[PDB]
């Protein structure tokens, strides 16, 4: 069923398992035409499947060549989500493959479903959870490697850097989710937080700083306040 | 002009004829039912005023055979039977209309509804969506489970309806996955009806099935045949278009015989408001759609 706040543990156990957003695959900028009607001009895309128990963060690009002389792209982006997501599975070996997905939004159920027919013992599940993968575009290196793309290209990283050398799965998804979340509500002033003291770097394999375990804590600290601060401005509590 | 007479009526019951009922009480002298029509099948059906929760009936075609109803006092309900004594079966009906215990099957001569109900059902199909070969007649109830319902008990009382399933290997090309589930004309056009139907006539006559098995039986699984029927041509973007122009006639007397009070358990919603509104053919099912505008506005 639903994945939501109470069976969240599942994430962490033995089962392999993907999450897939597809906020970030059909991407456009609104602008003006010379005789100043509105026009879309499509970017480079991403779709974002990600184990959450080891990290593995398999970055599928979407060039805009994709959408070149098709119709309906938010409906066919959902499609192409799941053709890829497919594609992936069919890739890996059997002992690999997935026993669930879930996707982050209710409109990739059907698609992912109909993709993988011949798969009948992967489930497909949505989720309660606002997850805040949007945000993935806000860090630097995956925002350079979608916009650089001159074609259709996969990417591996692991979004969880060397953490779990020193953390477990469940707390790792935690600091992933609340970094995340930060850099959606407010991404100048979580970059900020981040970025400030420049003695601390991302090693050139990493998408993170190299905090220690004191400094993982400051920031942890410092990106909840944000997120609570940002909350009371938004619904003046 | 066919005749179904019965031995007895020792049971309170509702019998129905096609679309008509009467009322028979406890023994009363009751014999049968005389000036069937001759050309279509038809449905005998019986509601027990004990327990309503025996609602349950006989799909025979007059052609077929000499049909009679006797009620068995053990499995406590009327059960058709087939009389091969041809000289022993006018006898007894000879007897029964001269003594006038029958009643008289109820058309109005202008009224075409039970033909326009049964266009395409064929007794012979009938029989291979309800299988018991040692009858040339049929017998359908309210509990009965369809093939589709029992892959998600009993194999030999079910309803052999045709599978449909949008989600399904056989619905969807690979490499077609987004096209055939959006569209499914190749679902529609090469797999039912060149594949399994061979012509629109058969998918009808069991679209039309289904239906009845839903109103008079309220099967639920007969009505749920009904509603994937009508969604697999209404999400077709091509579809023949005498095909399109029947099933507006076929629907139109669906809905008008459908009783008033039973249009919230018999009429799905999403189905109903997708094939009138969203789908391909929101256009195409004009007179279906007037009057379920103008009996079921509630529903949409
Ligand atoms: C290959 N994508 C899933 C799929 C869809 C339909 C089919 O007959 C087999 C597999």
């Amino acid at each position: 069923g639903a994945m939501n706040s109470s069976n969240y543990a599942e994430l962490f156990n033995n089962d392999i398992k993907l999450f897939v957003d597809d906020t970030n695959v059909y991407r456009v900028t609104v602008h003006k035409t010379f005789e100043g009607n509105v026009a879309t001009k499509a970017i480079n895309g991403c779709i974002f499947t990600l184990n959450p128990k080891t990290g593995h963060l398999f970055l599928k690009i979407i060039h805009t060549s994709v959408w070149a002389g098709q119709k309906r792209l938010s409906q066919l982006a959902k499609w192409k989500t799941a053709e890829e997501v497919s594609a992936l599975v069919r890739s890996l070996p059997k002992e690999e493959q997935p026993k669930q997905i879930i996707v982050t939004r209710k409109a990739m159920l059907d698609p992912l479903e109909v993709h993988m027919l011949d798969f009948p013992n992967i489930a497909i599940r949505p989720t309660e959870l606002r997850l805040p993968f949007s945000a993935a575009m806000s860090i630097d290196k995956l925002s350079d490697v979608v916009m650089k793309a001159t074609e259709p290209q996969m990417v591996l990283f692991n979004i969880y850097d060397d953490w779990l050398d020193r953390i477990s799965s469940y707390t790792a998804f935690s600091r992933l989710t609340l970094l995340l979340r930060a850099l959606k509500t407010n991404e100048e002033s979580a970059k900020m937080i981040l970025l400030s003291d420049p003695t601390i770097t991302i090693k050139s394999y990493h998408l993170w700083p190299s905090f220690t375990d004191e400094q993982w804590i400051t920031i942890e600290s410092q990106m909840r306040d944000l997120i609570l601060t940002e909350y009371g401005r938004k619904y003046n509590v | 002009m066919n005749t179904v007479p019965f031995t007895s009526a020792p049971i309170e019951v509702t019998i129905g004829i096609d679309q008509y009922s009467f009322n028979v009480k406890e023994n009363q002298p009751f014999h049968g039912i005389k000036d069937i029509p001759i050309g279509h099948v038809h449905v005998i059906h019986f509601q027990h005023a004990d327990n309503s929760s025996m609602r349950y009936g006989y799909w025979f075609d007059c052609r077929m055979g000499n049909f009679y109803i006797q009620y068995d006092p053990k499995d406590g309900l009327y059960k058709m039977m087939e009389e091969r004594d041809g000289a022993k079966f006018e006898n007894i009906v000879h007897n029964f209309k001269e003594r006038q215990m029958m009643v008289s099957y109820p058309k109005i001569d202008e009224d075409d509804t039970w033909y326009n109900l049964t266009e395409f059902v064929q007794m012979d199909k009938i029989r291979k969506i309800v299988r018991k070969d040692e009858n040339q007649f049929s017998y359908v109830d309210s509990s009965m489970t369809t093939v589709q319902e029992n892959e998600l008990s009993d194999p030999a009382h079910s309803l052999n309806y045709t599978v449909i399933n949008f989600k399904s290997r056989e619905a969807i090309r690979p490499g077609h996955e987004m096209e055939d589930f959006l569209d499914k004309s190749y679902y529609l056009n090469t797999v039912m009806l060149q594949g399994i139907f061979k012509n629109s006539s058969n998918y009808f006559g069991e679209l039309q099935f289904a239906f009845l098995n839903a109103m008079f039986f309220g099967n639920y699984g007969s009505s749920l045949q009904w509603h994937a029927m009508i969604e697999l041509i209404c999400s077709s973007a091509t579809v023949p278009k005498h095909m399109l122009d029947k099933l507006d006639e076929i629907l139109y007397y669906q809905i008008k015989t459908l009783p008033e009070q039973y249009s919230d358990i018999l009429l799905n919603e999403r189905v109903w408001n997708i094939c009138l509104y969203s789908s391909f053919q929101k256009n195409s099912l004009h007179n279906t759609e007037k009057i379920m505008e103008n009996k079921y506005p509630e529903l949409l």
